[PDB]
Parts: structure tokens; C-alpha cells; sequence
RNA sequence: UUGGCGGAAAGGCCUUGGGUGCUUGCUGGCGAAUUGCAAUGUCAUUUUGCGUGGGGAUAAAUCAUUUGUAUACGACUUAGA
RNA sequence: CCUGAAAAUGGAUGGCGCUCAAGCGUGUUACCUAUACUCUACCGUCAGGGUUGAUAUGAUGCCCUGACGAGUAGGCAGGCGUGGAGGUCAGUGACGAAGCCUAGACCGUAAGGUCGGGUCGAACGGCCUCUAGUGCAGAUCUUGGUGGUAGUAGCAAAUAUU
RNA sequence: AACUGGCGAUGCGGGAUGAACCGAACGUAGAGUUAAGGUGCCGGAAUACACGCUCAUCAGACACCACAAAAGGUGUUAGUU
RNA sequence: AUACUGCCAGCUGGGACUGAGGACUGCGACGUAAGUCAAGGAUGCUGGCAUAAUGGUUAUAUGCCGCCCGUCUUGAAACAC
RNA sequence: AAAUUGUUGAAAGGGAAGGGCAUUUGAUCAGACAUGGUGUUUUGUAUU
């Protein structure tokens, strides 16, 4: 009907980091109904995408794209650890992000 | 100038490469899905959309339909890592597919001239679409509220937890 | 993951729920907080008398207008607690402070919302019973906060108001119940309770 | 044509601007090495600036090439295009700042002619 | 340039407190608006239309005195000329229009998502 | 260090993952029995377990078959040290010392 | 459209009447396809134009002059068709 | 745990705050992350070796293998750049040399080299060598030029101007 | 003064901060593990599990280290006769 | 006939990073006889896009980190020059 | 030439500025399926 989600909701947190030094590189991920390390086995490989939009259309779109990969999960409460094709821009902590459900195994 | 011709020279020939020991194996595909099971698609023009399982093809990709009848999916092949496979299972049995595999679907693809400056299905391919529809959905009717099933697009509504959602 | 978590601070414990609160501004929840005059501290009254008094002490000494700005609401001492837990002079901490909003009572476009609490910063879930614990209300009273008495009166009003439309919510539900009751012994519900529901 | 040459993306892309070269005008920015016995950047403090070393030399079957696979080859005359007359591949040549336009034609000339490519072969004209 | 100069409500108008009269300046640049509007007038512009467009001072070599200072000692005492030039056209309507064309690159899917909204449209 | 006394199955799986004969000072991969058969040939020590072999029950050709191998590159341990100070001795809770049997344990994670 | 209620930041809540669609409560017919095996595959505002047109009541401040309850200058308090 | 327990700007378990703790003693795990360890790629250095094979590949060429890489004072090595000199490119050039400007390009880890564009007007480069008055951020360096200060301090003794 | 290890000559992770302490010494990158130190929030990581103890009208809170003592308290807990 | 320990050259899954390298060779595995193979380093198939889309440069913003260099000195960002 | 200055224009700016890694956004730019199945179906056919 009006709902039309086929991915999970999930929130950019941080970047992999000491207390003095992060790496961009690797981006960690709230995923939306998962506390614990085990549900969040789950999503390990799937796609993520964080979805943004720019004054300027580019290719047909507004709408800008950066894709990724759950590769990970990180400490005890569900959060995963993500690898972007670019990584993520360090404004979008907080933001949203898109977990797909693909690739699949159920 | 510097120098009428380098002392050291590099190779003209482009090298050859040596065999590689990668054989080919046929994919091991996972077992929730075989043919008659209801399938979700997760991307693509029909994404959330449910299709029934019909064929593993050659290119390891997944022949599946609607069938068309149902949701306006046609006899169509999708990508194995793409779909949710379902334990709601319709009996193959009835409908031939024998003749369907990656020559079936041949492109023809476009050329490059060929561009959209400003902004067709053939015969057989619907005719077998009649075909195929008939046979599974004289299947579908035995399962009551099945064909309403195939016709709802999926979407994940607020609280739906898909580690825990079973298919 | 909601657009706004209004929480009520009533019976809640201000350092915990400043903790909470933080962290779920910083990872990108707006969250607005009322009733901060019924937010509660460990430690006796006068326990925390005292330490708001030396808080006062402190103050830059060749120019008080400079120097720490001691808020006396009940709301700003919350806000207080929080701020200490976001990085508050980065623009991301900024941003995180924005998505905050407390107050006093519930204000007009919160009491037709919902509440909720949080269970790790309740009081009556984290103090070991007879434990002695400090009311938000009157020790900002105590320092210098006015409007006491008025959130007492506004706050009597909003809650008599708030259980006319309860009683009338109960009006509404039991004539569901006694219709259900007439509508019940369908092959519908039965079903549904073989299918789980 | 070929291989996804290797350097994909990154060793070091970045110039070595000279500390300070940012901070007065008469420190220019070639690349001088601290010698200075506080330097935090001769010390390798973190946040300031890296200092080149060998490390970042370039992988040795890519190094010299241009983006497009060739070694780049300056050329003065038209004679100086035979060394290249058989390694269209792996060379390119570039014409030098200061050849005449009537001569720079003539050289454009050849290397067209033989396959040469060149790194410039639009100095001195417009499109 | 203007520090440590005094305050006026005649600089109001243009939202600063800090403001002047340089009488010398002005009857300068007076001299050149003149200058300016009387090549205007053998340039055969229109002289009502004329707009200052373009308007700027800078440095002239300086103008070296000396003044005396306390203990037998000698320290400069320079004007500061000014180079001044300045630039008076008329007021004309908009330059152009016609703004990019922009040629469009849309990939497969992109084409037939719009192809499928143009029959779903109408 | 930590050290004990390692059972046969983590002899083998030291030797099969991180086997390097030192041969002309140079640190070569086992990786086939005529790399030993090569240097060890002499003392009768023709195959990769014939080397573990003369490491687990010490052999008269220990000496030789144990200095040829090239000292074991470890990583860390894949669940950690189970402790969390490790410069204290095993008994004291720490993680340096004799750990008689334990030595598998630790080792078999660092391998 | 008719009645109300809501000042803590109300700016939103309940409404009696009509019209107007939809309705998957149940049963049908037709369509969808080629976005080519995925590509966010694009679905919710601020502000602008000699914009469109349905209305709407046609002001002041500042400089300068003046004042001394004010005043270094600004600022202030006054007056002035 | 409390008393004992007093110092000067306001104030520091790092801060917030924490009270069956987020305190204290202890036990058990899980989890986080260093330029460290394991593995892989690439650079260099060093070491140990192979290679006189066809009508293509100077043997300080080509190639194989392993290990290693902090650095002031300091030593050495290989290079980068500047003026002039011998030789050569029968080199560039008034159809534009040298110089200069250019959030243009390419190459090198780098010293720097090459090139596009602009300005410009008479000389100047590459390579093999020779040679030195040969490389600057500092020396309260030298000479010269120029800032902020700043339209600032100020331009008020000698009665006085209209 | 002795022996050793260090700093000087040395970055890096930790001790907020610091020449020397802890961990570990450094070519350029990638992945995985860790060290010391941590895991309420700042801040990556259990507002985890388990047993106790403590309420301070100056609690305490982590080596080097940024101090506290003698002497006392039917405050509270355990223990000995 | 079991929450423990040890072993298995036991089995069945789910993720991540990497693909270095020849104009022709080695060690092996698998059927009883055309030879294949996961055995001295990635291939096969399929898309989209031949362009600033990827990327380089540069400016800003954001996250985290970054004291002023030279010098003498055990020790310098020094309220040392 | 530089310092210094008027300053296409662009941008940033809550008690300095500048820098490093990383991305984003803006601006800007180099490199590319152009002749090699047919020894050549069109295309100023030895210009492929």
C-alpha cells in the first residue's frame, strides 16, 4: 500500500577510530531493530547505500549515490562495521543509510 | 639531444599469458529455492514484486514469472543472490521449460549511434508467456488466497525485522 | 528510530538520562524532554544544595559576565548535564545540541503526544529502595528558579485536562469491547487465533 | 588493448611542499628537509607534513609511463622521431617549448605519419 | 581606512558610524568625472544614462620631505600620491540569455524508467 | 616468553602453516619434501613429517632438523591472551612462563 | 458547512450536516513485459522573474535645520508643512 | 565511611555526571584499537646466485632467491641544479632565444625536468667531458626596495585678529 | 657514585596533559589479530555477568603522579578470644 | 551413558581483504586404458558507461589530529636569543 | 620579478590564520572502443 521499504534502516555513526584517531575508511553502522552481535550476522555482506541529493543534476538525477558493504559486525550491541566504494563524507554522522537485503541467502 | 637511442630496450611483443588453473564449476545453489517456490525480488523494475521459481538456467541465473497474468511480470530470469525464496510452494508439475536458456533470451544489443537525443515483444516470447501462465495458474487456484498473494507487492513495514522475518 | 522521542523526565535521574539523551542526539534522534522539574538526582537535598552552590562559586573573576552562566530552570540544569556529554564546541556537537529540546511541564505541542521513559535512568528502577534522592523542582527552587509554583498550577491544569480525554479514551474502548463481544464466535477471529492472532 | 595497468589509484599523488612554504614568501616550495633540531616535521610528529622517501618510489615496470602507457620523449626535430619509430607502444614523444610553429607542423607531420604519439600536438593553435 | 577617525550620523545612510569629508579627493575626482563626462560627450553617449563602472586609486611614486625629531634626528615626511582612473558607461538592458544546452547522458534503465512514466502519464 | 610443552597436532600445524628451512641463510618455504630431503637428506630426513618426526620425539638429528628449520613468525592470538595484563607470570594470572599443557591452546590461536 | 474547545510556546483538536471520490467486505474481465540478471533509479520546500489572476487597506525613518532634561564624537531628549 | 583536615582569581577523579554506581575489592567473559605481530602487494638497500641460447636482446645487460628499512653530531654513496671551458647533436631560434607570470598538464620519493597558455625580443639548449667566485630563511647579515602601525601621534611657547 | 635500561638522537598507541613511565621502536599501502590502556556520555568498545562493601552537611574513583599522619567513632560489616 | 579436557590429514554453513606472476617446464591428485584437476599467484559469464561518469588538481565544509622556525642546551611552544 | 597596493571575480569567516589523512560539494583538467573478422557492404572507391 503507502509503505514501500524493501531495505533495513540504518544510521551512519562514526568512522572506525582510537579515541584520538579515526579512519575514514571504514564507517560504523546502526542497524535499526538490532542490539546484539548475533541478529546482526544477519546483514553481514549485504549492500548499503547512503543516498543524498545535490542542487546540481548530474546524470538525469539530483539524487547522488555512494554504495558499500557490510563487512563486519563491531563491539556487543549490533552496530556493524561498513567499507564504502568512496568513503563517507564524516557530515552524514547521524544520517541515514539504506542496508538492502541483497545479496541474499533466505 | 640526449641520446640516439636508449641502452636498454623494452619488449615489442605483448606477452602471452601462461594457463590458469580455474576450471568452471557449476553453481551450488541454496536450498530454499527450487522450482514452484514463490520468490521476492529485491531489485529492478519489479522489486518487491512475487514471482514463483520456475528454472535454473545455464548462466547461473534464475528463470522465474509472475506469472505475468497475476502481476505484470513476464517470463523473465532473475539473479539468485537477488530474490528471498519463500516456503509458499506451487507444483511445477504441468508446465514444460524445456526450451528456455540464455540463447532464448539473446539482446541484440543496441549500437552505439543509437542514443536518446529527446527522452516490439515478439510473438513467441508472449505466446509462451500465455502458455507458462495457464499451466501455473491452473496450479495456483488449488492454493486459496495464492493468486491475491502473487499480486501484493512486498515492502517491509515499520517494525518488521528481517533477521527475524521468516519467508 | 522516530522522528522526535518526547520523554518525560518525571522520576527519572538526570546524569543517566543526560547520558542516554546524548548519545541519541549524536547518532541523529531529535528528542525533546518534559516535565524537567520532576527529574530527579541521587543524593539527599541538601547533598545537592551544596554542590549547586559551589557550581555558583565558580565565575570568571575580573568579569562575571564572562564566566560560567549558571541556569537555575530546572530544564537548563538538565541541559547542562547534558551538554557536559556532547562535544559541544564542534559543529557536530552543535548539531547534536540542536536536536534537543527540554522543558518544564509539557508546553502545548507535547501533551497530545506521547511519553515515554527510559529505564535506565528511572528512579524507581536504579535506586536501591531507601535511598534518599533529590527532586529537580525544588532544588532549582532553592537556587533561584521563579516559576515553581506556576508550572504547579499549569501542570494541575494540563493533567485534569489530560484525564477528561483518558476517561473519555476508556468511553471509546468499552463500547468496542461490548460490540466485539457481539461481533465475537466469527470464523474470522477464529481463525486468526489458529494463525496467531 | 591491454592489462588494467597497475598504479590503480595512489602512492603518493600529493606534492612535498616545503614546511613553512605555506607561512612566509620567501620560503618557496621545493622540497627542502628540515635539518632543524626541534622540527616537528625532521621528528615526524603526528599532523605535520610527510617527508619523501624511497618508500614512495614508483613500481618499476610502471615508472616514467604516462597515464596512457607511454614514456614520454622530447623531441627537437623531425630526426629525433626515428628512435621512436618502433616502440609506438611503450613511447610518446613531446615536442619542445622551443620549436618554431612551421617546424612544429612538420614534426606533427611525422609522428602522425608513423604512429607517433604525441604528448602536445596541439601547441600553438587553437580548436 | 578609516581607524581611529570620528563618528557621524552622516555615514547612517550607509550603515557605518565612521565617516569623512576629504575635500581634496573629491574635487579631484570631481575633476575626472568631468574629464570622463566630457569624453562621453565627444563619444556621443547618451549623458544620462552614465554610470561610474569602473572606478579605482592606486599608489603614485611618494613625494619625499623630511621632518626633524628629537635628539639631532631625521625622519621621513612623504606624500602619497594617488593614480586615480576611472571608467563611465551607460546603463544598458540584459547581456543575453540562452543558458546551456547541456547534452544529456542517461544510462539503459534511466531510459526505459521515463519511456515507462511517459505511457503512464499522459 | 610463554612456552610448554606442544603435543603433536600443533607440532604439525606449526610446521605445515609456518615452515621455512633456513638454507644458504636463506629463509625458504618448505612447501615440498625435496627441500628437506635437500638439507636434512644426511641425516636421514626425507619428508615433511620425517622433520616433525625428529621435533616431536627428539630425535639424534634434533640439533640439525631444528636449526634448519627457521624460527617460527606467529601472529597474535585469534581470541586474544585470555588475560588482561600479559607481563605477569601464567600462575599469576598473567600470560608469561611455564604453561605446561596450555602452550597448545595459545599457540594454535597464534598459528 | 454548522457548533464549539484549546494561551505554557495556544496556531491545533473535536464537530452536526450535504456533495464528492475510493473502498481489498466478497467475486470477476482487461492491462503491465525489452528498466533486458542489480544500479536511490529519481514520488514530501525556501526563494525569483517587464510571471499568471482573485482580492486588499495607498507609510515612514534618516540627513540637514532645531532643542539642552543630553552630550568627547557618535548617541540622547525635543521642535519643526 | 566519618572526625582529625586551615590559604589566598573561579576549577578540576581530564570533563559531564555517577549512589544495589559509572565508587571500592574480587571473579568471569565479551568487545575496542598502535607506526607492534601474521599474510599479501610495491620502493629501496644489502646479501647469495644464474646467464656466451637460436639469421633481435652493450654481461656494471637480463634474471632468480632471501633478509632488512628509527635517527641528532658525523661519515660515505648515488643523483638534482648554476656560471664558464673542450667535443659533439652538420641541436633550438626573429615563422620568436633568454627571462618573467599562470590554485593548466605530465614525469621523478625528491632535488627538479618537460610541456600548454600569456608576456617577450636575441640569443640559447641536450649529451660526453673540463672547471669554479656554484645552490640561502635566518648571521641585531650587506645594499636596495616595501609594509602593518596609520590617515594615527601630531601640526597647542612667543596676547590677535577682523 | 654502582649495574642495567632509557632520554639526549625517537616518532607511534596508552598515562587528559608531560624528554625519560607503560606498550611498542618507524620504507609505502591493504586485510586480520593484538599490546599497554580501556568499554555510562564526551570516545571506539557490555548502563555486561557474579558476590559483597560504602552514603560522606569536605564520599570515592587506578602505577610513575601530581600527597596526608598519629589518634579516635555501639557509623556499618566481618572476625578473634 | 551427560554443561569438562584433548584430538580428528571429521562434516555442513555465513562474511571480509587480496589476484602478485612466463613465447614452452616442477611437485602432486583423481577412473581399471581419449585425460582432467582446486597441483610452481584469476578466471568465466553478464551488465551499465567511450564521459568529467571514475580519477587528478584546487577551494570550502565536515570528523579527528596539528604549538614557531632557526639556535645554544640535559631539557624550548616557551615568560631564552 | 617579489614584497607591498587598487584589487575579473570566486569563496570562507561566533576570541587568529595556516597544516595532515579522508570524503563530500563546487570549480577545473589529463588520459580513452578513432586505422588491425572481411586482408576490406556503403562514406571526397593508393585517403581505409
Amino acid at each position: 500500500a503507502e509503505s514501500h521499504r524493501l531495505y533495513v534502516k540504518g544510521k551512519h555513526l562514526s568512522y572506525q577510530r582510537s579515541k584520538r584517531v579515526n579512519n575514514p575508511n571504514v564507517s560504523l553502522i546502526k542497524i535499526e531493530g538490532v542490539a546484539t552481535p548475533q541478529d546482526a550476522q544477519f546483514y553481514l555482506g549485504k549492500r548499503i547505500a547512503y543516498v543524498y541529493r545535490a542542487s546540481k543534476e548530474v546524470r538525469g538525477s539530483k539524487i547522488r549515490v555512494m554504495w558499500g558493504k557490510v563487512t563486519r559486525t563491531h563491539g556487543n550491541s549490533g552496530v556493524v562495521r561498513a567499507t564504502f566504494r568512496n568513503n563517507l563524507p564524516a557530515k552524514t554522522f547521524g544520517a541515514s543509510v539504506r542496508i538492502f537485503l541483497y545479496p541474499s541467502n533466505i | 639531444t640526449a641520446q640516439q637511442a636508449p641502452k636498454w630496450y623494452p619488449s615489442e611483443d605483448v606477452a602471452a599469458p601462461k594457463k590458469t588453473r580455474k576450471a568452471v564449476r557449476p553453481q551450488k545453489l541454496r536450498a530454499s529455492l527450487v522450482p514452484g517456490t514463490v520468490l521476492i525480488l529485491l531489485a529492478g523494475r519489479f522489486r518487491g514484486k512475487r514471482v514463483v521459481y520456475l528454472k535454473h538456467l545455464e548462466d547461473n541465473t534464475l528463470l522465474v514469472t509472475g506469472p505475468f497474468k497475476v502481476n505484470g511480470v513476464p517470463l523473465r530470469r532473475v539473479n539468485a543472490r537477488y530474490v528471498i525464496a519463500t516456503s509458499t510452494k506451487v507444483s511445477v508439475e504441468g508446465v514444460n521449460v524445456e526450451k528456455f536458456n540464455v540463447e532464448y533470451f539473446a539482446k541484440e544489443k543496441l549500437t552505439k549511434k543509437e542514443k536518446k537525443e529527446a527522452n516490439e515483444i515478439k510473438t513467441e516470447r508472449v505466446e509462451d508467456q500465455k502458455v507458462v501462465d495457464k499451466a501455473l495458474l491452473a496450479e495456483i487456484k488449488k492454493t486459496p488466497l495464492l493468486k491475491q498473494y502473487l499480486s501484493a507487492s512486498f515492502s517491509l513495514k515499520n517494525g518488521d525485522k528481517p533477521h527475524l522475518l521468516k519467508f | 528510530v522516530e522522528p522526535v522521542v518526547v520523554i518525560d523526565g518525571k522520576g527519572h535521574l538526570v546524569g543517566r538520562l543526560a547520558s542516554v539523551v546524548a548519545k541519541q542526539l549524536l547518532n541523529g534522534q531529535k528528542i525533546v524532554v518534559v516535565r524537567a522539574e520532576e527529574l530527579n538526582i541521587s543524593g539527599e537535598f541538601f547533598r545537592n544544595k551544596l554542590k549547586y552552590h559551589d557550581f555558583l562559586r565558580k565565575a570568571t573573576a575580573f568579569n562575571k559576565t564572562r564566566g560560567p552562566f549558571h541556569f537555575r530552570a530546572p530544564s537548563r540544569i538538565f541541559y547542562k548535564a547534558l551538554r557536559g556529554m556532547v562535544s559541544h564546541k564542534t559543529a557536530r556537537g552543535k548539531a547534536a545540541l540542536e536536536r534537543l529540546k527540554v522543558f518544564e511541564g509539557i508546553p502545548p505541542p507535547y501533551d497530545k503526544k506521547k511519553r515515554v521513559v527510559v529505564p535506565q535512568a528511572l528512579r524507581v528502577l536504579r535506586l536501591k529502595p531507601g535511598r534518599k534522592y533529590t527532586t529537580l523542582g525544588k532544588l532549582s527552587t532553592s537556587v533561584g528558579w521563579k516559576y515553581e509554583d506556576v508550572v504547579a498550577k499549569l501542570e494541575a491544569k494540563r493533567k485534569v485536562s489530560s484525564a477528561e480525554y483518558y476517561a473519555k479514551k476508556r468511553a471509546f474502548t468499552k463500547k468496542v469491547a461490548s460490540a466485539n463481544a457481539t461481533a465475537a464466535e466469527s470464523d474470522v477471529a477464529k481463525q486468526l487465533a489458529a494463525l496467531g492472532y | 588493448a591491454s592489462l588494467p595497468h597497475p598504479k590503480i589509484v595512489k602512492k603518493h599523488t600529493k606534492k612535498f611542499k616545503r614546511h613553512h612554504s605555506d607561512r612566509y614568501h620567501r620560503v618557496a616550495e621545493n622540497w627542502r628537509k628540515q635539518k632543524g633540531i626541534d622540527s616537528v616535521v625532521r621528528r615526524r610528529f603526528r599532523g605535520n607534513i610527510s617527508q619523501p622517501k624511497i618508500g614512495y618510489g614508483s613500481n618499476k615496470k610502471t615508472k616514467f609511463l604516462s597515464p596512457s602507457g607511454h614514456k614520454t620523449f622530447l623531441v627537437a626535430n623531425v630526426k629525433d622521431l626515428e628512435t621512436l619509430t618502433m616502440h609506438t607502444k611503450t613511447y610518446a614523444a613531446e615536442i619542445a617549448h622551443n620549436i618554431s610553429a612551421k617546424n612544429r607542423v612538420v614534426i606533427l607531420a611525422r609522428a602522425k605519419a608513423l604512429g607517433i604519439k604525441v604528448t602536445n600536438p596541439k601547441g600553438r593553435l587553437a580548436l | 581606512f578609516n581607524s581611529s577617525i570620528g563618528r557621524t550620523a552622516q555615514g547612517k545612510e550607509f550603515g557605518v558610524t565612521k565617516a569623512r569629508w576629504p575635500a581634496k579627493s573629491v574635487k579631484f575626482v570631481q575633476g575626472l568625472l568631468q574629464n570622463a563626462a566630457a569624453n562621453a560627450e565627444a563619444k556621443g553617449l547618451d549623458a544620462t544614462k552614465l554610470y561610474v563602472s569602473h572606478i579605482q586609486v592606486n599608489q603614485a611614486p611618494k613625494q619625499r620631505r623630511r621632518t626633524y625629531r628629537a635628539h639631532g634626528r631625521i625622519n621621513k615626511y612623504e606624500s602619497s600620491p594617488s593614480h586615480i582612473e576611472l571608467v563611465v558607461t551607460e546603463k544598458e538592458e540584459a547581456v543575453a540569455k540562452a543558458a546551456e544546452k547541456k547534452v544529456v547522458r542517461l544510462t539503459s534503465r534511466q531510459r526505459g524508467r521515463i519511456a515507462a512514466q511517459k505511457r503512464i502519464a499522459a | 616468553v610463554a612456552y610448554g610443552y606442544p603435543s603433536y597436532s600443533t607440532i604439525r600445524q606449526l610446521v605445515y602453516k609456518r615452515g621455512f628451512g633456513k638454507i644458504n641463510k636463506q629463509r625458504v618455504p618448505l612447501s615440498d619434501n625435496a627441500i628437506i630431503e635437500a638439507n636434512l637428506g644426511k641425516y636421514g630426513i626425507l619428508s615433511i613429517d620425517d622433520l616433525i618426526h625428529e621435533i616431536i620425539t627428539v630425535g639424534p638429528h634434533f640439533k640439525q632438523a631444528n636449526n634448519f628449520l627457521w624460527p617460527f613468525k606467529l601472529s597474535n592470538p585469534s581470541g586474544g591472551w585470555g588475560v588482561p595484563r600479559k607481563f605477569k607470570h601464567f600462575i599469576q594470572g598473567g600470560s608469561f612462563g611455564n604453561r605446561e599443557e596450555f602452550i597448545n591452546k595459545l599457540v594454535k590461536s597464534m598459528n
